[PDB]
Parts: C-alpha cells; structure tokens; sequence
C-alpha cells in the first residue's frame, strides 16, 4: 500500500529525470524572438487604430 | 524498502536540481535588460456587460473572438457578444453553483461545472447534451479539446480526459498530491497543464496520457494557469501573491513577477496575442498588466469594486474581459 | 453694525455651502456604489435630495434675508421663496418619519416587510410626500419685507400640525415601539448603551432643531422676530444634521465614503 | 440589417426579463450552509424538515428556505466554502453521542467561525443525538474533555459554552438547540433563529443593536 505510491513516486521521478534539457539563454531567446516577430501583429502591446479596432 | 525507495527518490530530485542550475548560465531579466519596455499603456474599458446577479466565477473566449461565455453562482451561465453588448443565449444551470466554464473551438458545445462534481455540457432550444458524471470532488477547471474530446480538472486531486459522444473517461491523469485548481492547453492541443493546491505544476500528455515533468517555484496553492502562445512556456498565478514563468524546454522557472504592495493571492492569468503582456486577476479589486520579459508592471486595470475572478484574453488578441464577484464582465482594449 | 454682519453672512453662507456641501456627497455615494443601491438607501438619498433643496433654493436667499431685514428680488420671488422652504422643510421633516415607518416595520415584521420592501414601493413613499409638501404650501395663495402670510388661522393650525406636529407625534411612537423591540432584542450592556445613544441622537436632533420654530408658530398665530430668525437657521440646520446621522448608522456607507474621497 | 440586429436585441429583451424575473425569486429565498461532522445526522435534519453538493427545497412558515449540505469532498475546504460567502446562517450539526466527534467538529467549528468569509455571518449550532446523550453520560461522562458535575443539564451546556467560547466576534449571534436524536419539529427553531438574523441585521443597519 505504502510501497506503492513510492514504486510509483520513483517511476515517475525516474521518467521525469531522464530528458533532453537546455539552457535557458537559449530557452529565453526563443521566447524573446517570438514575442519580437508578433509585436507589430499584437493590438494590445502597441494601440490600434480606431477604424480596425471593432469596440472603438 | 520504504526508507530505500524515499532514498532514491530525493536523489532524483537532487538530480533533476542539479540538472536545472547547470542549464542556467544566464537569467531572463538579464538577457532582456538591454530590450526597451513596454511603458505605460494600460487598455480603456470598452464596454461594461451588465446582466450577472450573483459573482461571476468564470469565463472564456470563442474561437472567433466575437462570442465570450460567462458562468455565475446565480444559476445562469449567459453567452455573450462583445461587439453588440448583447445576450447571445442565457442557459439555465442543474445547480446553481458554478467554478469553471467553457466554450468549444468549434463554437457548437458550451461546458460547465462546479459542487456538482459533473461538467455539464450544452449544444447551441438549448439542453444537456452529456453530462460528464464521474469525479469525487468538485469540478475546478475545463477546456475543449475538440468538437469531441474535452479535459476536466478536479478537486479529487486527478485530471480526466473525457468523450462527448460516448460519455466516459478516456484517459484518467494522476500525479497531484492536494486538489487541482486550473488548467490549460496547449495550441497545438497534445500536450497541457496543470496548477494545484500542493503549489505545484505538472505538464501532461494527451495522446499518451502520462506526466512528462513537474514544476515546483510557488509555497501557496496555485489557484491559476496559463500557456504561452508558442506552446513552451506558461506562467501560474498563486496565493502567495506571485506569478512564475516557466519553461517547458529547460523544465524550471525562468522568472517571478511580483511586488511588495500586492498582498493577496492571484486568481487568473492570461498572455496577449504575441506574449509580451502578461495580464493577471488578483484579489484587490484590480488586474495588473505584466511585461513578461522586463519584469516589471506595464500598466494596471481598475474597472471592478469586488475581486476578479476570471481573466481571458481573446484568440487573434485584439481585446481582454475581466470577470468579477461584482457581477460586471469589463472589456478592455 | 457691519462687522458683525460681516461675521453673520460669512457664518449663515459657510452653514449654506456646509448643507450643500454634505447633501451633494451622500447623493453621489448611493449614486457612484453599486452596493448601495437599496429601498432602504433612496430614502436616505431623497432625505440628501430634500436637504440640498433646502440649500439650493432657500438658503441663499435667506441669507440676504436675515442681513437686511428687507425685501429685494420683487414679490414672484418672494411668492416662491416662501412656499418652497415650506415644502423643502416639510419634505425634510415629513423624510425621517418615512425613514422611520420603513425602519418601523423592518424591526417589527422584518420577515414579511423583506419581501415587500422594493424600490418602486421606496419610490412611492417619497412620492406621497412631495405631494403632500407642496399641498401644505399650495393654500397661501390669496395674495416690504416678504414675511409669511397669516390671514386663516385655521390654515395656520391646519399647516404646522400636519407639517410638524403629526410627523412628531408619529416619529415618538414609532421609535418608542422600534426601541422597545431592539431592547428585547438586546435582551450586551454596551449595546443597550449604543441604543439609547442612537435613539437619542435620531428623535433629539429632529426635535431639538424644530421643535423651537414650529412652537413659535403657535405663539405669534409675544416677542420680537430676532428669535424667529435664529430658530429658522436652527431648523436649516438640522438639514446638515440629517444626512450625517442617518449616513454614520449605515456601516456601508461609512466605509465607501472614506473609501471614495481617501 | 438592421432587423437583423433589432432580433438580436429582441433575443436579450426575452433574457433580460427571463433573468430579472428568476433573480429576484432566487434573492428573496433564505440560504444556509449546512455544515458538520460525519454521522452527525445532517441528512436526518434535511429529511426531518422536508454526490458531493446536496441541495434542499423545504418552506415553512410562509417563507422559501434552501439548505445546502456539502459532504464527501475531503478536498481542500477553502475552495468550496468562499463559493457560498453570502448564506443567510451557517447551520452547524454536532453529534453529542460520540467523543471523536465532540473534538474533531469543535476544530472545524472554529476555522469556520473565524473564516474570513464568515466572519460576518450568524451559525445556528445544533446539538443533535440528545435524546442518545442522556443515557450515554451516566455510563461514561464528560471528564474526557477537561472537566463539572455529571448531569444531563451541565454536560450539554458545557459543550454549548465551548462552541459559544470560540466566537470572537462582535455581530455574531450563535443560535443553540438539542434535538431529541431527529424526532422534533426544528425547523421551527431555524425560522426563530433566522427570524432573530434578519432582525438583528436590520437593526445593526439602522444603527441600534
Ligand atoms: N414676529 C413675528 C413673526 C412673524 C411671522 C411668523 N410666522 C411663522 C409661523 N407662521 C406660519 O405660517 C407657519 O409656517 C410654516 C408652517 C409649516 C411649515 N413647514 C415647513 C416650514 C418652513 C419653516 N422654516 C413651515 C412654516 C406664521 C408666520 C411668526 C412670528
């Protein structure tokens, strides 16, 4: 009972510990040059214009 | 046994935490420093959507940016149009009590759920379709998948993938310790994840129906969750008054936004369209716009007298509706 | 002389900018926060609506009034200058015995006026007393100084018991019962302290402030009108009074009125 | 098409009368939070005045009454109880024939006393089991639980004087009864204490009391 929510607490911690895992530089730039190709396509981050804005 | 499976346990944590600071060179705050803010924008409320009794629990967007659908603890989950400020439809609930909310992809099924341990779904007469019976706790969170396929969260401490059709679980997910709170998926829908109680976040797998890794930076319970618009990535808002970023690629956290000021724990969290704004619902009456690189408070809404409780930003991105236990669904643009 | 009028135009002005001043923020608060919007709370708001009248339409002319001793705005001014302190005192006055009967039966029935309480039945009871304000000031019509016009007595007896005297014979009896049903209620001490202080401050500022002008009435149907002119500002007085009694009982709006000016 | 949209608004017209007519049926009706420990007979009460939430639908005394009995969750309690912050009276069961019940249910009493929530909402604490509670304490009696004679009148009202001990709170009136195990018209007692509620509101709102 007791053992096997450890066995499974362990399958799952060795399933969890064996992954191809990377820097976060690299993870950072990927999130950097995302959010820097959509910035002109995002209408909150720069304000759109009343006309293509549909609430205005 | 016991003593010897534990041993080997906080090994593979020790581990996985060595593995996570030996990726970490360099911090996101100080790769963006050099990077120009976003400054001080905050959105206008647009419209003010007033027709809701009770405090509205939850919210979400359609797929076409047009329809947003409300749950409320009135007994009525009402669908609204943000162009026309309009009732779309006004479904009457089994039970008056109501946690979560959901609007299919397709724009046809409409689900919801709370204390009655089931997720009601709806098809736009309006009636009950498939009532999703097969959870030990309250129903905390759920999404659409497909026109098919939906995924519930619970407070019996285990997700479950769910068919409409059939009406069963296809795949149940067990990993949390306390109750789970909220969920997310992914764009591409393979993969998802997961805030609880036990102030942790796991990611799981659709199709495989597994627990790939775990995500420890919060103390309190994480009451909210959100992906990151690429799909490897996602932020978590929690009771200890902090949203955290994390990294699905180099599996820990990347950064922390918070400030001494805000006290009270945050109720829901949601992304812009290309990322960069990171909107969150906390529990002061009020929903602060976060830079997700820079670190720091763009701008902040203060439309609600009671607390927000639900946060969702459209699809293409082009406006935001906040939800509150005032009774008041405020459209920002 | 001119220098104690000077202190006299800056004092009764201050007290008319004071009024005005009170009653617009109470209006504005049940107005502004969508908590407060209740049957229980429009009667305090009209109780605001009637006490700026007073300080609109009767206050600043009464200033001048009071400083002179003699008429300069022609006689159709005066006409309306008159009637409408009449109504805006008996509507104020004719307000907390409203406020009352719906308190009154609140604490009594409570379980059933709950489900009758609503604002269309708020809006009927301050209706009834606009209608019966300017129908005490409808009869002196029969037309220097623009002084009240005696000419029926009967009309005079007619006017103040109805636009004082009944209000204060109703208002005694009602928070006699009402204090008399809290006590029980009660029955620790401390409360039963707050009680008395609250009934107090209610009935007394009412009486107090009124209770001068209206026994003039019946004494000049005796003394000269230096006193009459002092127990009519006392009874523009208990328009300021009145909002911040009824407003510092109210725990709501006692927090969303620091919560709205810091 | 401008019909097209004046339809549209007609469809909100339906929703805005449909809504307006079913809240204000929904608000005038007395909600309670039906709270204790297991075996407490809570279920007993709810039979007696007529699966995780369980809702009731009982009138008595020409007035709309709506207890709601939570139980099987064993979840984290902070989440389902804030769904409800704004109930009329919080009716807490306690089982007098049973000692884990007398010290598990005294510390659930508490945390819902003092909840931020409910701090600014009245309990009407109900003793039940009485009737079983009398025999049990000449067999074995209070002594467990600190101290007192053991008598039938002094042991029940020491444990109402623990459960009033834990109010801290100003604006809180908690309302006791013992139930002869669940043979008695109680629902009478709920009216008198929600009568004694909505009162003492309307008082503390008028600036008496
Ligand atoms: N000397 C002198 C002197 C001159 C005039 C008066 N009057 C005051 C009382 N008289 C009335 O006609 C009664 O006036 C009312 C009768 C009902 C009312 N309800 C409200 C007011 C407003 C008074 N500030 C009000 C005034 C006769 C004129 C008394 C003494």
């Amino acid at each position: 009972a007791s053992i096997a929510q450890a066995r499974k607490l362990v399958e799952q911690l060795k399933m969890e510990a064996n992954i191809d895992r990377i820097k976060v530089s690299k993870a950072a730039a990927d999130l950097m040059a995302y959010c820097e190709a959509h910035a002109k396509e995002d209408p909150l981050l720069t304000p759109v214009p009343a006309s293509e804005n549909p609430f205005r | 046994e016991l003593d010897q499976l534990r041993q080997e346990a906080e090994q593979l944590k020790n581990q996985i935490r060595d593995a996570r600071k030996a990726c970490a060179d360099a911090t996101l705050s100080q790769i963006t420093n050099n990077i120009d803010p976003v400054g001080r924008i905050q959105m206008r409320t647009r419209r003010t959507l007033r027709g809701h009794l009770a405090k509205i629990y939850a919210m979400h967007w359609g797929t076409d940016s047009r329809l947003l659908v409300s749950a409320s603890q009135d007994g009525k989950l009402i669908i609204w149009d943000s162009y026309t400020t309009n009732k779309v439809h006004a479904i009457p609930l089994r039970s008056s009590w109501v946690m979560t909310c959901a609007y299919a992809p397709s724009g046809n099924y409409v689900a919801c759920g709370g204390l009655d341990n089931i997720c009601s779904i709806y098809n736009l007469n309006v009636r009950v379709s498939r009532e999703l019976a097969g959870h030990t706790g309250y129903l905390s969170c759920c999404r659409f998948l497909d026109d098919n396929q939906i995924v519930t969260s619970s407070g019996d401490t285990t997700c479950a993938l769910w068919d409409i059709e059939t009406g069963q679980q296809t795949t149940t997910f067990t990993g949390h310790t306390g109750d789970v709170m909220s969920l997310s998926l992914a764009p591409d829908t393979r993969l998802f994840v997961s805030g609880a109680c036990d102030a942790s976040a796991k990611l799981w797998d659709v199709r495989e129906g597994m627990c790939r890794q775990t995500f420890t930076g919060h103390e309190s319970d994480i009451n909210a969750i959100c992906f990151f618009p690429n799909g490897n990535a996602f932020a978590t808002g929690s009771d200890d008054a902090t949203c955290r970023l994390f990294d699905l690629r180099a599996d820990q956290e990347l950064m922390t936004y918070s400030h001494d000021n805000i006290i009270c724990g945050i109720t829901s969290v949601s992304f812009s369209k290309s990322g960069r704004l990171l909107l969150a619902g906390y529990d002061d009456f009020n929903c602060n716009v976060w830079d997700a690189l820079k670190a720091d408070r763009a701008g902040v809404l203060a439309g609600h007298d009671n607390r927000v409780s639900c946060l969702g930003v459209t699809d293409d991105g082009m406006a935001v509706a906040t939800g509150s236990w005032d009774s008041f669904l405020k459209i920002w643009n | 002389s001119l220098p104690w009028k000077v202190l006299l135009v800056m004092l009764l002005a201050l007290i008319t900018l004071a009024t005005t001043l009170s009653n617009a923020f109470v209006i504005a608060t049940v107005y502004r926060t969508r908590k407060l919007h209740t049957p229980a709370n429009y009667l305090i708001a009209s109780l605001a609506v009637t006490d700026l009248l007073v300080s609109i339409l009767v206050m600043p002319i009464s200033t001048m009034y009071t400083v002179t001793g003699r008429w300069t705005l022609g006689q159709v001014v005066c006409d309306f200058w008159l009637s409408s302190d009449i109504t805006c005192c008996t509507a104020s006055i004719w307000h907390l015995c409203v406020i009352a009967l719906d308190r009154y039966w609140a604490i009594t029935d409570a379980v059933e006026y709950s489900a009758k309480r609503t604002p269309k039945r708020a809006a009927v009871m301050i209706a009834l007393v606009w209608v019966f304000s300017i129908s005490i000031s409808l009869p002196p019509f029969f037309w220097s100084e623009c002084v009240v016009n005696t000419d029926h007595i009967l009309y005079t007896v007619y006017s103040t018991v109805g636009a004082f005297y009944f209000p204060t014979l109703l208002l005694i009896a009602l928070y006699g019962r009402i204090y008399v049903e809290a006590r029980s209620r009660i029955l620790m001490a401390a409360r039963e302290r707050k009680a008395t202080k609250t009934l107090g401050i209610i009935l007394g500022a009412f009486i107090v402030c009124w209770l001068p002008f209206f026994i003039i009435s019946l004494v000049m149907p005796w003394f000269h009108l230096a006193i009459f002119d002092f127990f009519t500002w006392l009874g523009y007085l208990n328009s300021l009074i009145n909002p911040i009694i009824y407003t510092m009982s109210n725990e709501d709006f006692k927090q969303a009125f620091h919560k709205l000016i810091r | 098409l401008s019909a097209e949209e004046r339809a549209a608004l007609e469809r909100s017209k339906a929703i805005e009368k449909n809504l307006k007519e079913d809240g204000i049926s929904a608000a005038k009706d007395v909600k309670l939070l039906l709270l204790g420990a297991d075996n407490s007979g809570k279920s007993t009460i709810v039979k007696q005045m007529k699966t995780g939430i369980v809702e009731t639908h009982f009138t008595f005394k020409n007035l709309h009454f709506r207890l709601f009995d939570v139980g099987g969750q064993r979840s984290e309690r902070k989440k389902w109880i804030h769904c409800f912050e704004d109930v009329t009276a919080i009716i807490f069961c306690v089982d007098l024939s049973d000692y884990n019940r007398m010290h598990e249910s005294l510390m659930l009493f508490d945390s819902i006393c003092n909840n931020k929530f409910f701090i600014d909402t009245s309990i009407i604490l109900f003793l039940n089991k009485k009737d079983l509670f009398g025999e049990k304490i000449k067999k074995s009696p209070l002594t467990i639980c600190f101290p007192g004679p053991n008598t039938y009148e002094d042991a029940a009202a020491y444990i109402q004087a623990q459960f009033e001990s834990k109010n801290r709170s100003p604006n809180k009136e908690i309302y006791c009864h013992m139930t002869c195990a669940t043979d008695t018209n109680n629902a009478q007692v709920i009216f008198d204490a929600v009568t004694d509620i909505i009162i003492a509101n309307n008082l503390r709102g008028c600036g008496l009391y």
